[PDB]
């Protein structure tokens, strides 16, 4: 209602989560203004699937879900609905039914340091894809064999999280993006996240 | 669960996990090649072993899945590279000891100086201070100087550490299966498993001297024609039977007679197609020299040079405030990191330089989508003459014209051709007997051919027989003059610049079609044409994924290397050099020599 939206402590975070384990902030009860959000630069993108940006500003929604998370630069394009990658099936996945914006932008200044920064993890190896907007944080070996793993980290059984070498001099598709996935959903139940207008 | 899909799980892990090793090893080795001092072979080393042992570990589990079960060709290939046991195969204190051994010759090439007996606190370091005078004086005796003072006070230094390389390179060569550490080299150009494609390591040695027999022609009648222009120069030193002193040629080694234009151009009147005076004149400097070579790959369709290559790569020499490798080289650091270490001058042979290095950065970025294990070049060969096909074409008359380094009024005729043939034979036809020679004495080196106490007598034995050029001092065991080359004395193959060159011509002749070009070779200029781009790009994105026999049918259409376009290419200045050569002996005499 009158309240303000605290898309602060989301886009402009100290440090962000590693994509394996994706951090949600629920948005509600408050006036958002998305003209403000992130510091525009020439590496950040700005897609929205079924929404239109220009007009988001004049919308109102029940509840407005934000999702940020740390990827590799050549990855940024798998936070998409329709995608494949080590991302999209083990990390972070969006439906093929995706309404809502994703809002990456550089962050080599931030993220990475001159002995490289290996706080950020992603998971390698999963028995199954990911369900739309599932999380899975569970450290357990991955059996790749035919014979049992048992908790055991020899052959054929593999940790499943590998971590992130953020250097500063990586390439641009190495660097670390951080990335925000908004989600504006509708329902039964009045607007409580509208903007200025 | 089946062996085919273990082994993509295999090598899912380490493709993520070799990616930062190998990128941590080559940004240790960087801050030596820049910056040498002993803290940085330290850290060198360090990052160095930690990759070697991470690649032994991996090969022994890259050998307990069997290819035989391996119905994928990409994965079975990826396997393939894994599991040959590489240079880990020596003891903890054999591999530390070969290391340090590399580590002092490349300190020692980079970094040491000889002083003039007249001053003892003024001293001239290989680079820039011999080599401005091997490459712009004209005195007999201040080249004889730098020629013999850089491989007596500094060759002699390499001896007694390179006896000791060829002993480790061997054991661990022999530890590979390998007869010997010649044969390890010659199997960059190895296929097996692929019919009508497989080239033996033993072949390499056919095909190259068969070659050789069919350039000697182009070569001796090269070869008299500047020796009866530098009798001109040095009237009582040069013999017009004799083979030719080392110290008169372009450069310290004789390597490339580029440097010999201005003494033998045949029609000095016409406009002079050095622009080397054109760029100082115009104040270039070495960022203009690889913007024009960047603009110059973006013309025909390539890639932008990355925003990290103008950031920490290392165009000029950083002063003596810290000492560097100034030879050019290109690097693939990995994490999509290029950078090229080059101490430019403003010649246009750095200016040539510049689109060599950069070839090998656009080579890079090309198969930069393909696994680890398959993100290299076809053979090495392959690798140093992308860069050169370049030069072909931004050496022209034409394309100088266009970016301003000639006169607009300049015109094309009877003596421009010849001058500009004439030319390149000296930086391409020269180098072939050069590295031919050069190569085949480390081949009997390893190969135990060649015993300790010859080694600087059958240098010369094939100096004077297979290059035509003669030593100026007589030099006995003590002196090492291979070692005293870059590539001798840090551990790099040299046989891939002589594939390079009949490469570059059977490349440039499937480009030159694929723009549509009428006329000679020697007049064409790829510039503008996405065309000629696009047929090249294609073979350079698959990397090694496919054999270097297939890869370049797939442009040329031939499954090995040819001298045909080599000499087509040469053809106008061929005809010409035996009219020239009416009244001179065409050959040497292996006998004569400046001293008694
Ligand atoms: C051989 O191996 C590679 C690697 O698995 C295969 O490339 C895969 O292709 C399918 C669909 O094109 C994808 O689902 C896989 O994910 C691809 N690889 C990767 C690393 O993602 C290739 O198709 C395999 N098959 C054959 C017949 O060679
Ligand atoms: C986050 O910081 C950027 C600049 O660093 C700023 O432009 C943007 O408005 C901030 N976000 C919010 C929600 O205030
Ligand atoms: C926002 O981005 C641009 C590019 O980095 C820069 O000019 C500006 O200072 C940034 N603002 C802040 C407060 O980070
Ligand atoms: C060169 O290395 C030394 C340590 O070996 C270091 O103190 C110095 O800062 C380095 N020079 C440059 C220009 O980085
Ligand atoms: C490449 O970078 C140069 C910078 O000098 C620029 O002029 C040119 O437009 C760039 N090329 C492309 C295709 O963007
Ligand atoms: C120059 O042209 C004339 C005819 O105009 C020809 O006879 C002569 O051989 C040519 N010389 C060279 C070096 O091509
Ligand atoms: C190639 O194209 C560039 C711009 O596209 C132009 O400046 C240059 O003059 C052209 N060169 C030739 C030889 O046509
Ligand atoms: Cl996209
Ligand atoms: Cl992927
Ligand atoms: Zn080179």
């Amino acid at each position: 209602i009158t309240n303000l939206c605290p898309f602060g402590e989301v886009f402009n975070a100290t440090t962000f989560a590693s994509v394996y384990a994706w951090n949600r902030k629920r948005i509600s009860n408050c006036v958002a203004d998305y003209s403000v959000l992130y510091n525009s630069t020439s590496f950040s993108t700005f897609k929205c699937y079924g929404v239109s940006p220009t007009k988001l500003n004049d919308l109102c929604f029940t509840n407005v879900y934000a999702d940020s998370f740390v990827v590799r630069g050549d990855e940024v394009r798998q936070i998409a609905p329709g995608q494949t990658g080590k991302i999209a099936d083990y990390n972070y996945k969006l439906p093929d039914d995706f309404t809502g914006c994703v809002i990456a932008w550089n962050s080599n200044n931030l993220d990475s340091k001159v002995g490289g920064n290996y706080n950020y993890l992603y998971r390698l190896f999963r028995k199954s894809n990911l369900k739309p907007f599932e999380r899975d944080i569970s450290t357990e070996i991955y059996q790749a064999g035919s014979t049992p793993c048992n908790g055991v980290e020899g052959f054929n059984c593999y940790f499943p999280l590998k971590s992130y070498g953020f250097h500063p001099t990586n390439g641009v598709g190495y660097q670390p993006y951080r990335v925000v996935v908004l989600s504006f959903e509708l329902l039964n139940a009045p607007a409580t996240v509208c903007g200025p207008k | 669960s089946t062996i085919e899909e273990q082994a993509k799980t295999f090598l899912d892990k380490f493709n993520h996990e070799a990616e930062d090793l190998f990128y941590q090893s080559s940004l240790a080795s960087w801050n030596y090649n820049t910056n040498i001092t002993e803290e940085n072979v330290q850290n060198m080393n360090n990052a160095g072993d930690k990759w070697s042992a991470f690649l032994k570990e991996q090969s022994t589990l890259a050998q307990m899945y069997p290819l035989q079960e391996i119905q994928n060709l990409t994965v079975k290939l990826q396997l393939q590279a894994l599991q040959q046991n590489g240079s880990s195969v020596l003891s903890e204190d054999k591999s530390k000891r070969l290391n340090t051994i590399l580590n002092t010759m490349s300190t020692i090439y980079s970094t040491g100086k000889v002083c003039n007996p007249d001053n003892p606190q003024e001293c001239l370091l290989l680079e820039p201070g011999l080599n401005e005078i091997m490459a712009n004086s004209l005195d007999y005796n201040e080249r004889l100087w730098a020629w013999e003072s850089w491989r007596s006070e500094v060759g002699k230094q390499l001896r007694p550490l390179y006896e000791e390389y060829v002993v480790l390179k061997n054991e661990m060569a022999r530890a590979n299966h390998y007869e010997d550490y010649g044969d390890y080299w010659r199997g960059d150009y190895e296929v097996n498993g692929v019919d009508g494609y497989d080239y033996s390591r033993g072949q390499l040695i056919e095909d190259v001297e068969h070659t050789f027999e069919e350039i000697k022609p182009l070569y001796e009648h090269l070869h008299a024609y500047v020796r009866a222009k530098l009798m001109n120069a040095y009237p009582s030193y040069i013999s017009p039977i004799g083979c030719l002193p080392a110290h008169l040629l372009g450069d310290m080694w004789g390597r490339f007679w580029t440097n010999l234009y201005s003494l033998t151009v045949p029609f000095g009147q016409k406009p002079n197609i050095d622009v080397t005076d054109a760029m100082v004149d115009q104040a270039w400097d070495a960022q203009r020299i690889f913007k024009e070579a960047e603009k110059f790959f973006v013309s025909v369709g390539l890639p932008n040079m990355t925003q990290g290559f103008w950031e920490n790569s290392m165009l000029t020499d950083p002063g003596n405030v810290q000492k560097a490798v100034c030879h050019p080289t290109a690097w693939d650091l990995g994490k999509g990191d290029f950078r090229i270490l080059m101490c430019t001058k403003v010649t246009m042979d750095d200016f040539l330089t510049a689109h060599h290095e950069m070839g090998h950065i656009q080579y890079d970025m090309a198969y930069a989508a393909q696994p680890f294990l398959l993100r290299n070049g076809a053979n090495e060969g392959f690798h140093e003459a992308v860069g050169e096909i370049m030069s072909l074409s931004a050496a022209t008359p034409k394309h100088l014209k266009s970016i301003g380094l000639l006169s607009p009024d300049f015109q094309e005729d009877n003596e421009t051709e010849i001058n500009f043939l004439l030319k390149q034979a000296l930086t391409i036809v020269g180098t072939l007997p050069f590295t031919y020679m050069l190569e085949k004495w480390r081949w009997m080196v390893f190969k135990g051919e060649i015993p300790k106490d010859q080694w600087m007598k059958k240098w010369w034995e094939m100096k004077r027989e297979i290059v035509g050029v003669v030593e100026p001092v007589p030099h006995d065991e003590t002196y090492c003059d291979p070692a005293s080359l870059f590539h001798v004395s840090n551990d790099y193959s040299f046989i891939r610049y002589y594939t390079r060159t009949l490469y570059q011509f059977q490349f440039q002749e499937a480009l030159c079609q694929a723009a549509k070009h009428e006329g000679p070779l020697h007049k064409c200029d790829i510039s503008n044409s996405t065309e000629a781009g696009q047929k090249l790009f294609n073979m350079l994105r698959l990397g090694k994924s496919e054999p270097w026999t297939l890869a370049l049918e797939n442009v040329v259409g031939a499954k090995n290397m040819n001298v045909r376009p080599l000499l087509n290419y040469f053809e106008p200045l061929f005809t010409w050099l035996k009219d020239q050569n009416k009244n001179s002996f065409v050959g040497w005499s292996t006998d004569w020599s400046p001293y008694a």
